[PDB]
RNA sequence: CAAGCUUGAGUCUCGUAGAGGGGGGUAGAAUUCCAGGUGUAGCGGUGAAAUGCGUAGAGAUCUGGAGGAAUACCGGUGGCGAAGGCGGCCCCCUGGACGAAGACUGACGCUCAGGUGCGAAAGCGUGGGGAGCAAACAGGAUUAGAUACCCUGGUAGUCCACGCCGUAAACGAUGUCGACUUGGAGGUUGUGCCCUUGAGGCGUGGCUUCCGGAGCUAACGCGUUAAGUCGACCGCCUGGGGA
């Protein structure tokens, strides 16, 4: 209900934002702070390398960071992060 | 007898879930791990990056006191959540003082928007507030000296997700 | 994190179209209550009211149909 | 079922409180109604197999409660066959 | 998945997005599936096996993890 | 449906020999109150307890010495299924005399020795060692 | 007797016709004492999928206490009726008499 | 045998969730075919091919129409049903379950040989229907052969009505009913209280998935939904083959 009808305040296209994340789900990192969402930040990005990253040596675990959304989903509610930015 | 009874509804009394009674006292050092031992049935596997002030070294020794957090218990053997949220609940109880006489004034000092908000950071922690927050009018902190010297003056603030705009300069506003 | 718990809604409305839309794909497929975290008795509601709109024209049975 | 007016109607004529409506003859009388209503329906539905497995249920509770006082108490069993016009 | 190329945007990054949408939908994933006739049979059997199996990673594995590999 | 009650209670109070509880309530009969009195006297239980009017329950107290249960085994004997009465020359011997039989006679319910004294036999209730 | 919701849509050339419709609508139900909770004419109304090739449609919504009798008549008449495109007939718990999210 | 009693069994009141059943409507997507437009040499298919369809204009593409069958997403070790089984939406007729309090009846109960009914799929009869799929059949491959697997077609049948058939690994390979015996993590559906100070807190009922204790078991495993501890009734087994 809450999030989700109004979701068009971080949205453009980059809106940069802080996040703690939370569980890093060895394809991901969940950072995800803007009331009740969640966001990903998968592995693709996180980083200037693809493949071999594996996100717990890259990142953090529970730490306020630098992403922005790049995507927004308000139905299957993936907002789809990120981090090269 | 009762005595255990009436023992136990004390120490119910005397202690709450959150962080917020600061209890647990330090009685371990080594790093990279703090702990403490808040009256819990466990000490704390503390981080030492919950503890280390603005410059990157630690701030406390053997006995002192900071309540970390709860509602969490026993993912296998041990307790908590981290104390440092604990120090969130003291910013928010701060910047909701602003209520009362309609203006909260420490420092800040807003560099540039991330996401439309300059950022600001009080104390330790840094936050980031949506773009109006950080000027009065549209005098714009690109011409002020890097990372200058103000307060902030809320603009906005998104009340159920964390974000907080803050009005850099324009004391007399 | 159900939307309807919280409201306490009795039933869930097929003319309330705006409140659907939120459930709905951007391709008009009904999103899953794992996604959404609906309640299971509220979602078939849900999705019964979807349906009923899909029938009266409010909602469109998919995207690309015309 | 059963409409809840037409149920109490059955219960205040053959209950001897009308607040009573467990009395085996009242409970007979209710479930025979129900077997008359069902009737006709399950004329237009003779596949309705389901349906028909309730009424056959009702219907051997019914003869089982007829059982029942025909064992206690005569007279008041046959009264109630002579009011219901139940065959045996 | 319908999209349209928003104003100065480039060519790639548009093929992304429609990659995503399409991923999103399922479209591909559903067109395999309804390529031949899955027996009801079949179909419970998988749903059951592959439930069974998302259980066992869950439960079994995390209990594992209590105990270290060295 | 319930068949036996005298057989339940006795299944109830194996199971709580078994799993280790203080005491095993059930819904009170004279059968079975005189049984439980019966086990009492012989010393297989500490005391038993009836309390209600209108639906009473039987309370057995359980014994236990040296950790271990002291009803060692009960069974039914008699059995709605299939009766069981025994004339006094042919009443039994529940472990070689160290158990007792529960036989319920003309004379009240009792355990075997007592009938066999008394000079006649009945309806074996059950086995108890 | 029953509480039933109706929604039926008008065809949008037939736009001026639709509250006589309505009216008459109205008149059977009250003729079986049948009350009427509701009656929201929603208007001219832009399809989500074009139904008999036609993009916008005429929506009427009205909530009926009513025997089922004249609710098969009135399906009936729908089913016949031209004008109309789409009918949803559609039971009901209680009257609900408080109007609807849209006309709000 | 006679009188009682209310704990079993049932009746009444108000709600609750449900792919429970029967009947009648309707919606949208997709396949097929028909008619027409655009358009030009391939399409299709496979491991690779070929049969096949195509310059008599296919495939592709758009417009209009016909008709049948099934119901994407929701959708879940979710729900309902005695089992078989049941899935778009709407209405009509209809069976059961559960909870909340009360009120009533007063053992009316449990089980059941014969008996009676319901009983997937295929199959049968008569009359309809027939899009897709497809036993049989035909051709093309593959192969030593290929009466198969693969490909291209394709008829019974699948669909509806009313009859019959009465079987399936009709399985939980676990008869029904009742009682009793440590725990944990869920799901679903009620319901009582509590500042719902919030998605919550503390209970209490029903159905249900997984793990595991005692005990049980040839072991595997079962484990309050027993394969534990007992009672009531029934069904069934007595070496393998022959069968």
């Amino acid at each position: 209900e809450d999030p989700w009808v109004a979701i068009a305040k971080r949205y453009p296209e980059g809106t940069k934002l802080t996040g703690r994340v939370t569980n890093l789900t060895d394809y991901g990192c969940f950072v995800e702070i803007e009331e009740g969402v969640e966001g990903l930040v998968h592995v693709s990005e996180m980083d200037w390398t693809n493949k071999n990253i594996h996100p717990s040596k890259v990142v953090n675990v529970g730490d306020v960071v630098e992403v922005m959304v790049l995507d927004i989903d308000e139905e299957r509610r993936r907002i789809s992060l990120g981090l090269k930015q | 007898e009762s005595f255990a009874q009436l023992f136990e509804e004390s120490l119910k009394e005397i202690e709450t879930r959150p962080g917020s009674i600061v209890r647990g006292v330090v009685v371990a050092i080594d790093k990279d791990v703090v702990l403490v031992d808040a009256g819990l049935k466990s000490e704390s596997a503390i981080p030492a990056e919950q503890f280390k002030n603005a410059q990157g070294e630690l701030e406390i020794q053997v006995g002192d006191e900071v309540d970390v957090a709860l509602d969490a218990v026993e993912d296998g053997f041990g307790e908590t959540l981290l104390s440092r949220e604990k120090a969130k609940r003291h910013e928010a109880w701060i910047t909701l003082e602003k209520a009362y006489e309609d203006a909260e004034t420490v420092t800040g000092v807003i560099n540039g928007k991330v996401k439309g908000g300059f950022t600001v950071e009080l104390n330790g922690i840094r936050a980031f507030l949506p773009g109006s927050l950080v000027d009065v009018r549209p005098v714009r902190d690109t011409l002020h000296l890097e990372g200058k010297e103000l307060e902030f003056k809320v603009i906005k603030l998104d009340q159920k997700r964390n974000n907080v705009v803050v009005s850099r300069r324009a004391v007399i506003e | 994190f159900c939307r309807f718990t919280a409201e306490g809604v009795q039933e869930i409305d097929y003319k309330d179209i705006a409140t659907l839309k939120n459930y709905i794909t951007e391709s008009g497929k009904i999103v899953p209550s794992r996604i959404t975290g609906t309640r299971a008795k509220y979602q078939r509601q849900l999705a019964r009211a979807i349906k009923r709109a899909r029938y009266l024209s409010l909602l469109p049975y998919t995207d690309r149909h015309q | 079922s059963l409409s809840t007016e037409a149920t109490a109607k059955i219960v205040s004529e053959f209950g001897r409180d009308a607040n009573d409506t467990g009395s085996t003859e009242v409970q007979v009388a209710l479930l025979t109604a129900q077997i008359n209503h069902l009737q006709g329906h399950f004329a237009e539905h003779k596949k309705d197999h389901h349906s028909r497995r309730g009424l056959l249920r009702m219907v051997s509770q019914r003869r089982k409660l007829l059982d029942y006082l025909k064992r206690k108490d005569v007279a008041r069993y046959t009264q109630l066959i002579e009011r219901l016009g139940l065959r045996r | 998945p319908v999209i349209k190329v928003r104003e100065n945007e480039p060519f790639d990054v548009a093929l992304r997005r429609f990659k995503r949408s399409c991923e999103k939908a399922g479209v591909l994933a559903e067109v395999r599936r309804r390529e031949f006739y899955e027996k009801p049979t079949t179909e419970r059997k998988r749903a059951k096996a592959s439930a069974v199996k998302r259980h066992a990673k869950k439960l079994a594995r995390e209990n594992a993890r209590r105990t270290r590999l060295y | 449906s319930m068949q036996d009650p005298i057989a339940d209670m006795l299944t109830r109070i194996r199971n709580g020999q078994a799993a280790n509880k203080a005491a095993v309530t059930m819904p009170s009969s004279k059968l079975k109150v005189a049984i439980a009195n019966v086990l009492k006297e012989e010393g297989f239980i500490e005391d038993f307890k009836v309390e209600g009017d209108t639906k009473p329950e039987l309370e057995l107290t359980l014994k236990y010495f040296q950790g271990k249960a002291v009803v060692e085994s009960i069974q039914r004997v008699s059995r709605p299924g299939l009766r069981i009465y025994k004339r006094k020359d042919e009443l039994p011997k529940v472990m070689a005399g160290l158990g007792i039989a529960v036989v319920s006679t003309s004379k009240g319910v009792m355990t075997d020795r007592a009938a066999r004294q008394a000079g006649l036999g009945g309806e074996i209730i059950c086995y108890v060692a | 007797m029953r509480h039933y919701e109706i929604v039926f849509m008008v065809h949008p050339d037939q736009s001026e016709q639709v509250p006589g419709m309505i009216e008459r609508y109205t008149a059977a139900i009250t003729g079986a004492e049948g009350k009427i909770h509701r009656l929201e004419d929603w208007g001219r109304r832009q399809l989500a999928y074009p139904i008999n090739k036609l993009h916008k449609a005429h929506y009427v919504l009205m909530n009926v206490e009513a025997p089922q009798e004249v609710i098969d008549e009135l399906e009936t008449t729908f089913r016949f009726n031209d004008a109309v495109i789409r009918s949803m007939v559609m039971r009901t718990k209680h009257a609900v008499t408080e109007a609807s999210p849209m006309v709000k």
